[PDB]
RNA sequence: AAGUCCCGGCUAAGUGCCAACGAAAAGGCGUCUCCAGCCUUAGACAGCGGGAAGGUGGGCCCAGCAGCAGCCAUCCUCUAAG
RNA sequence: CAGCCUGGGGCCUCGUGAACGCCCUGAGCCGGUGCACAGUCCGGCAUCUCCCUACACCGAGAGAAGACCCCGUGGAGCUUCA
RNA sequence: UUUGCUACAUCGAUGUCGGCUCUUCCCACCCUGGAGGUGCAGCUGCCUCCAAGGGUAGGGCUGCCCGCCCGUUAAAGGGGAGCGUGAGCUGGGUUUAGACCGUCGCGAGACAGGUCGGACUCUAAGGGUAGGGAGUGCGGACCGCUUGAGGGGAAGGAACCCC
RNA sequence: GUAACCGCUGAAAGCAUCUAAGCGGGAACCCCUCCCCUAAAAGAGGCGGUCAGGCGCCGGGGCCUUCCCCUAGAAGAG
């Protein structure tokens, strides 16, 4: 199951990902930097800047630690809170992969969207996940 | 005043309650350092002073009209060795001060003994009455 | 209250070519051309008639009808700019130390204010021309915002005289607008 | 005023009819405003210019 | 009542652990700085220290054009050996991994000193021909070029070792294609120090400091020893309280390892590059080191590490000024260091 | 576990997502709504040009306050105008 | 405003060989709940296993049927105008 | 953050003042940074708003805390952590037993009045912290070089002088 | 990137107006640059090289202790 995250509300999309994960499926989320978050720029940043203790970041993606600031980390951290807290919720979390753009091995495959997470649902004044990570510290 | 713009800072020679000799004919003979002008420090540390520094002193020995009075003075000699920028180490035979008026002119009309040059450069009015400058 | 229907018309004069496509409206004329995006005008239909501009909206509250009449003023400013230019004047006022000002590419440099050795520098927006005659500064252009913002940057940089001093009228100040050219 | 109004009732081009000061928040306002643009107080007053000649 | 006193030590240096290698490499490099292809660092060995008398160069200095006394450190720097060429790119996953390494020792540069560290390539596996065309195929998406260099300790007798140290140094200069050409000319050759630095320049030093073992808190953090009676009274060399709470009782001072840490210095100027060792060797040898017999650097001030410590010298990354040549030296202390 | 349920409206602060559980007097035409009263095509409100006023700038007191410094009246060359 | 040096311990090894803590072994921490300051409960954020030295902040740490205070139709010694 | 009011918890014990040592936090801002007003000429003042990144020291007197005072300083802000911290110290204060004085009591004796003398136990199962070694996983046994998700930082702050 | 705020264009509300839409500036503050620990990051990364040869055996490569030491060191480690 490949999910195209272009012009999709971050929280609304995550709830469909969680149900797909819980049913025993592998979910790939491509274009993870093009999802949107409703609200002005200042409103959204203080939603994420009150988590700050300290600054620096230093590798390829892989950790998932107390402060996500990568477009891949932000999408993965949002889904994790919607998953069960038992041992399955840890096994199921390993079946989710998020990418910036479409990778080379998924180039000619069919992606799905959720019609009730589309950007057409809101009056306006949103930002993209890529713009959020630019201010959080991730170079993206 | 005039030579602080160089590396005006040496070995920390004197403190609060340190005793000095008064190297002029003002009337005093011995004094005790009461305050160091300009120092601002850290927890538990006693403020320090070296050559060419302005200090507040209290005269402990001298003529009746100056005894037990507070004055301003500058340090002119120090026992503890200090190094000039050309790499030479200097050392004197005692710690001494000269008492000045509030505007910087010496209170006495004569200075006894040698004077370091850093004190003569920073305080021109003292250099005018000093006979030998080392 | 809700105004049920409201409709306005803007006449396109001769010697002007108006193009509209995907909410982007560009006006071409003798003095120049201006391009402006109106994607933020939600709930408003912009119609490109053969000889005029048509703006329509229905059931406008106090905020939708406020938006509609600002779009009207923006369009009428674009039409005016491509027929007649915009010209703002700034005056150079000094008390004791004469002020020297010069233009270097896309920057205005102000030196020798009340005596300071710092050089004050102001940005110049695209499509704008700045010249110094004497005791006066002239800012040219077709887009009114760029002409106004550029003249305000010159205004703002020299304010800093307005710190720590009771104002004795030293700086560069805006003067007037709108010569025919 | 060091930042005048471009074509308005601006002053320092040969006038001193300055701005208006809010008494609650302290902000600057127009000479013909009725309330402050920051807090909407209507407790406004004029900036001081100078005493021209005498009594 | 709760006066103010700053904390003891830096909270940014924790953990104070032992360095995991004796020759560290910089993580970050200075920008291009508008030059033509050249290396941005060199490798040296700390010998000793003395003092010279120079005439001041800094035009803003209070002692301008006057003879002043300055301490200096002596760093012995033979030529290094260029081993391989390394290309970096942004791979999939969008990282800064290595594209390929192109080794060249077989044509000239058959060394067994190099086998004391790496049991390096057999004649069978000299298929480096197709590593080079991979670099040229994947040009235009290569971001950095680096050269692997090797020290030559066997040329320093006072430094009683023969196996070398291997590091990689970055090239900064013109275009990427221009840098690839320069890196192929140094490959298998010997790189003098004068091909990198010049007299009067500033540098940054990276190395490991002198080790000191398990230590207390009065030497590790410079805490205050308990005054009077307590100097007599149940133990004085300690801190009183270890925190207030059960909040993971916190980062307060504790005893442990002191010294042998990886550190960095800024803006250390090079005063002289010499070949005639008779102008630097003191009478009776440098105490506890030996005699200099290679090219040496005279670096004013102090340098981290002990004698015979490998030091990485880098271009200044936050330079204070831009010097010109010739800080003229009038006297060098060649007296004995004993007695 | 079961609604990304339906209709009419409001809020732009992340307000809020609180039965028992966490906010007063005061200020806001910020925006949304219902009652009053008073002016409107016999041209309202705002704005713009002019008339924008005269004996007289009357005056008491004053070198003079020539509305507005210490008390105060109150008359038409008038009509599409004071 | 601390530094260096010395004797005996500590540190590593061989031999001899105890005591106190102990519902349990299940004890990372932050905010709460609750007789109102939880290792174990709720919500989160964390957490690969073992070993050595060093430190004593937490375990409302260990040690003693609180000497203070009040009660009991409990005592004992002293006093006198009971 | 005071002092009271209540008597919910602890009486087969949660060591009770002050100081020292060390760590961290709040902001209702004393100084350092930004903006404005003034009955702001300049210098110096006074006031309002943002802001907790850094600083806030040395002494005389008293067991103190508060407070008064001395010489400086950019300023020498004010609070919390079981009035942070006695398995870290101290032992001046306070609350045993000895003794003197004043007042009170027939007396034995009392004071919340003054004064002299008066003990400070413990080898760290667990957690935490500071460091140093092995193992399994990634990944068949090894040699070498690296990246930079993440994490921490105050790594710098301030004053004086020249023009 | 913002705070307090200062400005531009601009209506609601013919005018005016820094704000409502739409823009521009603006702090020892926050994030990056810089310095220190970083592949036990489970998505647990990348790159160069060695593991001869003959018919499971012969033969062989590597690492450690022992040996001489110090840059290091409580034991280990380096």
């Amino acid at each position: 199951v490949i999910v195209d995250a272009t012009n999709q509300i971050l929280g609304r999309m995550s709830t469909h990902i969680a149900k797909l994960l819980k049913s025993g499926k592998k979910v790939y989320v491509v274009n993870a930097e093009k999802a949107i978050i409703s609200g002005p720029r200042s409103r959204v940043l203080e939603g994420y800047s009150l988590l700050f203790t300290v600054k620096t970041m230093q590798n390829p993606y892989r950790q998932g630690i107390r402060r996500p600031r990568n477009p891949i980390n932000i999408v993965k951290r949002t889904v994790r809170g919607m998953l069960p807290k038992n041992k399955l919720g840890k096994q199921i979390y390993r079946n989710l992969k998020a990418y910036i753009g479409i990778p080379k091995e998924l180039e000619g495959k069919s992606m799905i969207r959720f019609d009730d997470a589309d950007v057409s649902r809101l009056k306006g004044k949103y930002i993209t996940v890529a713009e959020l990570s630019r201010l959080l510290g991730g170079l993206k | 005043m005039n030579v602080l713009g160089s590396r005006k800072g040496f070995t920390p020679a004197l403190q609060h309650n340190s005793s000095v000799v008064v190297a002029d004919n003002s009337g005093a003979k011995e004094a005790v350092i009461i305050g160091i002008y300009g120092y601002r420090g850290v927890l538990r540390r006693v403020p320090f002073a070296n050559i060419a520094d302005l200090v507040m002193v209290s005269v402990r020995k001298g003529s009746p009209d100056v005894r037990k009075q507070k004055f301003k003075a500058v340090i002119v000699r120090q026992r503890m060795p200090f190094r000039r920028p050309d790499g030479t180490w200097i050392s004197f035979e005692d710690n001494a001060v000269v008492i000045i008026n509030p505007d910087g002119t010496p209170k006495g009309t004569e200075v006894r003994g040698p004077i370091a040059r850093e004190a003569a450069e920073r305080w021109p009015k003292i250099a005018s009455v000093a006979t030998m400058v080392i | 209250l809700k105004a049920a229907y409201i409709r306005e018309e803007i006449q396109i004069p001769d010697k002007v070519k108006v193009s509209l496509e995907n909410n982007v409206l560009k006006v071409k004329g003798p003095k120049g051309e201006v391009i402006k995006d109106f994607s933020y005008a939600k709930g408003i239909r912009i119609q490109l008639n053969e000889g005029k501009i048509i703006l329509e909206t229905t059931f406008a509250d106090r905020r939708k009808k406020a938006l509609l009449y600002s779009i009207i003023a923006h369009i009428k400013n674009m039409i005016t700019g491509t027929i007649n230019g915009y010209r703002y004047y700034l005056k150079v006022i000094s008390t004791h130390f004469p002020i020297s000002v010069k233009v270097s590419g896309d920057e205005v440099q102000v030196s020798n204010l009340i005596g300071e050795k710092n050089i004050r520098r102001a940005k110049i927006l695209p499509g704008v021309k700045v010249t110094v005659k004497g005791e006066d500064i002239v800012v040219e252009g077709s887009d009114i915002y760029n002409v106004a913002q550029t003249a305000a940057n010159i205004e703002s940089s020299t304010k800093i005289v307005g710190y720590d001093r009771r104002i004795f009228s030293d700086g560069i100040y805006i003067y007037k607008k709108e010569v025919i050219g | 005023m060091p930042l005048t109004d471009p074509v308005k009732l601006q002053i320092v081009q040969q006038r001193v009819f300055l701005k208006k000061i809010c008494r609650d928040c302290g902000a600057l306002n127009s000479i013909r405003a009725t309330k402050c643009r920051r807090c909407h107080s209507s407790n406004l007053r004029a900036k001081k210019k100078e005493l021209p000649a005498k009594k | 009542r709760k006066l103010s006193s700053p904390r003891r030590g830096s909270a940014g240096l924790r953990p104070r652990k032992r360095a995991d290698e004796i020759l560290p490499t910089p993580k970050n490099w200075p920008l291009v700085n508008l030059k033509e292809p050249k290396l941005l660092g060199f490798i040296g060995y700390k010998a000793g220290m003395t003092h010279v008398y120079m005439i001041d160069d800094k035009p803003t200095s209070p002692n301008y054009g006057k003879e002043v006394y300055t301490p200096v450190t002596i760093v012995e720097s033979p030529p290094i050996l260029g081993l391989a060429l390394r290309a970096y790119h942004i791979d999939s996953k969008g990282e800064l991994s290595v594209l390929v390494d192109y080794w060249a020792n077989f044509e000239e540069g058959s060394l067994k000193y190099l086998k004391r560290k790496i049991t390096s390539l057999k004649v069978d596996s000299s298929k480096m021909k197709e590593k080079l065309d991979l670099i040229q195929k994947n040009l235009n998406n290569i971001t950095y070029m680096r050269l692997l260099v090797s020290t030559q300790p066997w040329l320093v007798p006072s430094l009683g070792k023969k196996r070398p140290e291997i590091v990689e140094i970055q090239i900064g200069g013109g275009s990427i294609q221009d840098q690839l050409n320069y890196g192929l000319s140094l490959l298998g050759k010997q790189i003098p120090v004068r091909d990198v630095f010049r007299e009067g320049q500033l540098t940054d030093i990276i190395g490991v400091t002198k080790g000191k073992g398990f230590q207390g808190v009065i030497k590790r953090y410079s805490v205050v020893e308990f005054p009077r009676w307590h100097k007599h009274r149940k133990g004085s060399r300690k801190i009183g309280a270890r925190g207030p709470s059960i909040s993971t009782p916190s980062y307060v001072p504790q005893p442990g390892q002191l010294g042998f840490h990886r550190r960095t210095e800024y803006n250390k100027r090079i005063i002289k590059i010499g070949d005639n060792v008779n102008e630097i060797n003191p009478a009776g040898g440098i105490v506890n080191y030996g005699l200099v017999k290679n090219t040496y650097l005279v670096i004013e001030g102090s340098v981290l590490g002990s004698r015979k410590r490998p030091l990485f010298l880098r271009y200044p990354i936050r330079p204070s000024w831009s010097p010109e040549s010739a800080p003229k030296i009038t006297y060098v202390n060649l007296a004995s260091q004993q007695g």
